[PDB]
């Protein structure tokens, strides 16, 4: 039940904003909302990048993503930047 | 020992040298930057460790991304339970006065850290019952900085764990 305060949307991509729109293509605000739906020990990030490699979403079916960036210019406006 | 394999790891974010002007710490990395998803639950790791290398830079790294984390550390703060449980559970004497002035240092590090502690009191406070009165009154001290930042529901949770307990202020 540690949930954010407010939100405000994305006006230019970031590491931050990646991992944020992968979250939230599974359906997850951020990796704490994430964590809490799934008993999570590790999120799956990708090495070199540190970006979301899988998960497991809500009907337990997975998303996978890629090495590389996937957040095109077009999507940054739509992903959702939450404070706590 | 999770922070073991941490340590001198490759994203291990301190460097690790001794200047002699201080005991500061030298991050390789700007503490802003880091995902405290992924760092504090390891540094909070290393509350359980007592050996020289290793102790210090636990500590101090708790320490400063407590001090600099801000809004990072209330969405980390669930991955912390455990580690803080951990820690005090191993009834070292030790671990428990570093771990209770941690606790207190993360109840003030940012707003609501402290109310969002309460649910958990149940998973961390019940050690601190054999060390109930110098730890005493340093569990004393710290139970007082959870209820003086925890919301009108924290001494209520404070004395179902903690029956002894009492405090004005």
């Amino acid at each position: 039940d540690v949930k954010p305060k407010s939100v405000s949307h994305a006006k230019k991509w970031s590491e931050e904003i990646e991992n944020l729109y992968r979250f939230q293509q599974a359906g997850y605000r951020d990796e704490t909302e994430y964590r809490q739906v799934k008993q999570v020990s590790m999120v799956d990030r990708w090495p070199e990048t540190g970006y979301v490699k899988k998960l497991q979403r809500r009907d337990n079916t997975f998303y996978y993503y890629n090495k590389q960036r996937e957040c095109d210019d077009k999507e940054v406006h739509k992903v959702k930047i939450y404070a706590y | 020992t999770a922070f073991r394999k941490f340590y001198e790891r490759g994203d291990f974010p301190i460097a690790l040298e001794h200047d002699s002007k201080g005991n500061k710490i030298a991050w390789k990395v700007e503490i802003e930057k880091l995902d405290y998803h992924h760092y504090l639950p390891l540094f909070f790791d290393g509350l359980c460790e007592m050996t020289f290398p290793y102790e210090f830079f636990a500590r101090q790294g708790i320490h400063d991304m407590l001090e600099h984390g801000g809004n990072k550390i209330l969405p980390v703060l669930p991955q912390l339970i455990i580690p803080i449980k951990n820690a005090l559970n191993l009834r070292n004497r030790q671990v428990i006065c570093v771990t209770l002035k941690v606790l207190q240092h993360l109840v003030v590090s940012a707003e609501m850290v402290g109310k969002a502690l309460v649910p958990y009191y149940r998973q961390i406070l019940p050690v601190l019952n054999i060390f109930k009165n110098n730890i005493g009154d340093l569990i004393q001290e710290t139970l007082e900085a959870f209820e003086r930042y925890g919301g009108e529901n924290a001494f209520i949770n404070i004395k179902y764990v903690v029956p002894t307990y009492e405090s004005c202020l």
